[PDB]
RNA sequence: UGACGGAGCCAGCGAGUCUAACCUUGGCCGAGAGGUCUUGGUAAUCUUGUGAAACUCCGUCGUGCUGGGGAUAGAGCAUUGUAAUUAUUGCUCUUCAACGAGGAAUUCCUAGUAAGCGCAAGUCAUCAGCUUGCGUUGAUUACGUCCCUGCCCUUUGUACACAC
RNA sequence: UUAAUUGCGAUAACGAACGAGACCUUAACCUACUAAAUAGUGGUGCUAGCAUUUGCUGGUUAUCCACUUCUUAGAGGGACUA
């Protein structure tokens, strides 16, 4: 029975599961450091967790990240969310609510999106267009 | 400085952005005034971001566009001409290419230049339809500050994407060299130019 | 039938496709001048073609002056090194 | 460019012949006291210094 | 014996005391057992032309129906495949016994 | 340490592996290496002309590293792409059978990827021990 | 650096297999002008060559042309891929063959004059000047005549 | 904000053979289409993690009716069928035409929506530029009006009643 | 006033019916229940690679143990503008 935690997110079809468990500092996505995003350019987006608060708060934990499904940014967006959720996890079964409140306030002070998942989802496309709003082209004469 | 080195290494640079508020990682957001108090409140550089690519729940009301960061606001912008829908991660591409010609030329903060480009290109007076009835009329109208700001944006980005239409100069440079010419109030920006038309228009027809 | 369209490019001023010595002497102490420099630039200014600028934009960064302040995709932005 | 920063108080509601500019009630930050009626094309709530380029021209109605 | 009660169907009430009272014939005696699993639903989706003639506005249609299947993992000896063999069957659900 | 091929970006790791097999080129070269066009979708072969044999023979390998078992069919699917169908519009089009074949046997012939259970490939047991001493060296090569 | 400089070598204009060839691009793509040469093909006889493919058609050793030029004219003797010419079992003889700048439009005529003689539905489309691939004709190609 | 050549390379809906011959994994042959010997599956189980594309990073190129664009044709190689000829379709080479942002006019659209992107299913022995659905990237622009095109209620006028 | 003859209310009208609404399905939430090698997760054994110093990345159904956060559902909760 070794410290963990586990948490969710999703972006807008994608999961990603973040085992927090008790380590020396290592974050790493299905088997590869944090470092390797993809997209190269949001490597600061998921980047984002680690740096609002500071590193010290991260120096005790090791979280796992498993994503599957959705485009890249969206496994970007997992990520981030999952992180965020799996830092908060970690103090909601350890640590003090003054380590927790204001790591808790902090993150949606910066943006909500980190622990409340984007409630958009796509909708369905209905028959006389290309999508549900659009319509094919329609003349006279 | 705090040297902390986890098990999975970050490379310092990522650990000096944790000093101060993002920063695009190398600009500063503070410092950066909108010198004219109408459009104040509506251009926001006070929150700071690592991108410019969020997805915001901007559109759902009337007035949560104007909490959106001016930065961002420019990617969108960029992203129109048919073909090149989507696609955010070059958007921001080019942002970051073009944000960093104004570093190299014209050493000021690049946000400083964007923020007051976009003021001394947004129309102040502008022409309305009339014409009741009776074929056409014009009249002369005023803007509001929001309306200033989304006229701004969008006079600077079709003017560079005209510019770069079959043209040797990439889209970086020429957003670069456009708000430049904007931020410094000169005579050949497209943006410019047509605040002048459209000043000129309103001013005859008041 | 009619296009209601225009039909012409301009005056193409084609130039060196292979680096030559009379401007040899013009590039390397030229570009040194440009607070901004990029593939571009000497296209415009210095009236270099394709295959040209990039070898070039490639010598001054592996030999002297100028310094890769973000060389990137389909960009490289290099700075006045002095 | 002399420009005149006013301040809106009130909006009367929006006019013309397809609804694209705005009756509001504006006084200006400097001189003060002195309210007067503008035309808005763009959208404006309350607390918005629009840049008037000439600040003497009674608004109305348009067709 | 890997005794496995299947059932399909597109009645899920029908369906779901079939299995409450197998599991139910279940927990009594002793018969360790695995409860329900409950595989995803099988939505059959035919779109149609709702005009039989060619004239009319381009209204589509969609007749789907959902298929519900659980499946009940047994194992004991022969002394409950003379007792579980008694078919609890309700109109719609059916059930095929499969031992290994 | 306990560095990876997971502990490395894609693209030095290729290049890298890729610098070590062009220097010692013990694994193969076919003799249609310079007239294939990787797929019946792609329009012109490829560039490298020199080489692209053992920097596919890299992508591969690294892409059975982190893997267990895959087909000729799946490498043709992967490494396809689009195809400009004419004014048709575009579709997915695999790749060429025959070269991921090649490059498959020849990674089979040096010792790096052999034949698995449940059929397909995997990587091979003194395939893991260099491929991991390759991800030591390109990190320490920028160190 | 890959910098070097030009002597006076470089001519502005080749002229290979009786055609125009306009210098100032690169020879894998300067050599499709040639009537029946296109981009894989010039590329492939390039490659066997040896021309060092990053080089301009000026900037290109005439010791170098005459070897891309006897290849263009029998191409299957340097180990070329049967199924890369254009001309396949010829109807006359059956060698694989490999037309060139004015052999490609003179075989064309008298293949067209074969199928005509012989009074196929092909050879007869193609007097008439409509499609013989069988194309609609009622809204597509009108701009004709 | 491009094309091309390398790499990274992530989805969802859904379908699939019994007395038939479907979805096909894997190995082998062929540049490719495709062929070959087998395997798994009546299905969350096997096809399939449908390793899809748009996307991103390295390079090639250059403002060039050109490496844009692939109509128009010539020759060859295979698949489907009793049969392909006014080429079913697929693959290879070659020919490389109009088109440089489109005139009067007109279509759709207020959020994951438009648009860009591909996939599955329907028709199917073979043939998607179609349709029905699915997911991927994801803007600007309104929070209003009856000015234009139409609708509902009331008042009013009518020489209209197949009714402006 | 409302998307709505949808309501407040007025009132030679009262009481009503159909439509709308209500209802059904789907998309979102549930770290609360029932569970589950035809979905997974963690752990114990077998075993591989890098470093060996403490670890990381893996493979492995008869190696077993534990769980349902993610995966699917059935019974339910939640949203009424508070």
């Amino acid at each position: 029975a070794v410290p963990s935690v586990q948490t969710f997110g999703k972006k807008k079809s994608a999961t990603a599961v973040a085992h927090v468990k008790a380590g020396k500092g290592l974050i790493k996505v299905n088997g590869s450091p944090i470092t390797l995003v993809e997209p190269e350019i949001l490597r600061f987006k998921v980047y984002e967790p680690l740096l609002l608060v500071g590193l010290d708060k991260f120096s005790n934990i090791d979280i796992r990240v498993r994503v599957t499904g959705g485009g890249h940014v969206s496994q970007v967006y997992a990520i981030r969310q999952a992180i965020a959720k799996g830092l908060v996890a970690y103090h909601q079964k350890y640590v003090d609510e003054q380590s927790k409140n204001e790591l808790k306030k902090a993150f949606t002070s910066y943006d909500r999106t980190l622990l409340i998942a984007d409630s958009r989802r796509p909708e369905p496309k209905k028959f006389g267009g290309k999508g549900a709003r659009s319509r094919f082209q329609k003349s006279y004469r | 400085f705090t040297p902390v080195v986890l098990a999975t290494p970050i490379p310092e640079e990522v650990q000096q952005a944790q000093t101060e508020i993002k920063l695009f990682n190398k600009w500063s957001f503070e410092e950066v005034e909108v010198k004219d108090a109408s459009l104040v409140d509506y251009v926001q550089v006070r929150q700071p971001i690592f991108v410019a690519h969020t997805a915001g729940r901007y559109a759902n009301k009337r007035f949560r566009k104007a909490q959106c960061p001016i930065i961002e606001r420019l990617t969108n912008s960029l992203m129109m001409n048919g073909r090149n829908n989507g696609k955010k991660l070059k958007a921001v591409r080019i942002i970051k290419h073009t944000l960093d010609i104004i570093n190299v030329l014209t050493d000021q903060n690049p946000i400083q230049v964007v923020v007051d480009a976009i003021t001394n290109t947004g129309p102040r007076e502008d022409t309305t339809r009339v014409g009741g009835g009776g074929a056409a009329r014009r009249q002369a109208v005023d803007v509001s500050p929001l309306r200033r700001v989304n006229q701004a944006i969008a006079l600077l980005t079709i003017g560079a994407r005209e510019a770069a239409f079959r043209n040797i100069k990439t889209i970086a440079e020429t957003l670069a060299e456009e708000l430049i010419n904007a931020a410094k109030g000169s005579s050949t920006s497209y943006a410019i130019k047509k605040k002048d038309e459209l000043e000129r228009v309103a001013k005859s027809n008041r | 039938k009619k296009k209601w369209s225009k039909k012409s490019m301009k005056d193409r001023a084609q130039h060196a496709v292979i680096l030559d010595q009379e401007k040899y002497d013009r590039i390397l102490k030229e570009v040194p001048t440009y607070r901004y420099v990029s593939v571009s630039v000497l296209v415009d200014r210095l009236k270099i073609g394709g295959s040209l600028a990039r070898i070039a934009l490639r010598h001054l960064e592996k030999e002297g002056i100028i310094k890769p302040i973000s060389k990137h995709s389909k960009q490289a932005i290099y700075t006045r090194a002095t | 460019t002399p420009v005149t920063l006013a301040k809106v108080i009130k909006v009367l509601g929006r006019t013309g012949s397809r609804g694209g500019v705005t009756q509001v009630r504006v006084e200006f930050l400097e001189d003060t006291s002195r309210t007067i009626v503008r035309n808005v094309k763009g959208p404006v709530r309350e607390n918005d210094i629009l840049v008037l380029m000439e600040s003497e021209r009674e608004a109305r109605r348009l067709r | 014996i890997k005794i496995r009660i299947t059932l399909t169907s597109t009645k899920v009430k029908q369906l779901e005391n079939v299995s409450s009272n197998i599991v139910k014939n279940a927990e009594q005696h002793n018969l360790v057992k695995k409860g329900p699993v409950r595989l995803p639903t099988k939505v059959l989706k035919i779109s149609t032309r709702k005009t039989p003639n060619g004239e009319g506005s381009k209204t589509w249609e969609t007749y789907e129906m959902r298929i519900h299947k659980r499946y009940i993992d047994l194992e004991a000896p022969v002394q409950i495949v003379k007792r579980i063999t008694q078919i609890t069957i309700e109109p719609g659900v059916d059930v095929e016994v499969v031992v290994a | 340490p306990g560095v990876s091929v997971r502990d490395v970006a894609a693209q030095d790791f290729i290049n890298a592996y890729a610098s070590f097999l062009q220097r010692q080129g013990k694994l193969e070269v076919p003799g249609y290496v310079d007239i294939v066009k990787t797929s019946s979708g792609n329009e012109m072969p490829p560039q490298d002309a020199e080489g692209w044999f053992y920097k596919r023979a890299a992508s591969v390998a690294r892409h059975i590293y982190m893997r267990k078992q895959v087909g000729v069919g799946k490498l043709n699917k992967l490494y396809g792409g689009a195809k400009s169908r004419g004014v048709r519009p575009y579709k997915h089009i695999d790749a060429s059978g025959s070269i991921n074949r090649k490059v498959l046997q020849a990674l089979e012939k040096i010792g790096i990827v052999e034949i698995s259970p449940k059929g397909g490939r995997r990587i091979s047991e003194n395939g893991q021990r260099d491929l991991d001493r390759i991800a030591a060296q390109t990190l320490e090569e920028d160190e | 650096s890959l910098v070097v400089q030009e002597q006076g070598s470089f001519q502005h204009i080749l002229r290979l297999l009786n055609t125009n060839v306009d210098g100032n691009i690169k020879i894998v793509y300067a050599l499709t002008t040639i009537k029946g040469v296109g981009r894989r093909y010039s590329n492939l006889v390039c490659k066997k060559a040896d021309v060092d493919l990053h080089k301009r058609a000026g900037e290109l050793t005439q010791e170098e042309l005459e070897r891309i030029v006897q290849i263009m004219q029998n191409p299957t003797h340097y180990k070329i891929p049967a199924w890369f010419l254009n001309r396949q079992n010829d109807i006359t003889d059956g060698k694989d063959y490999h037309t060139l700048a004015n052999n490609v439009e003179s075989k064309l005529r008298d293949d067209l004059e074969r199928l005509k003689k012989i009074r196929a539905h092909r050879g007869i489309r193609h007097f008439w000047g409509l499609r013989v691939r069988g194309q609609h004709t009622k809204t597509t190609g009108r701009r004709r005549a």
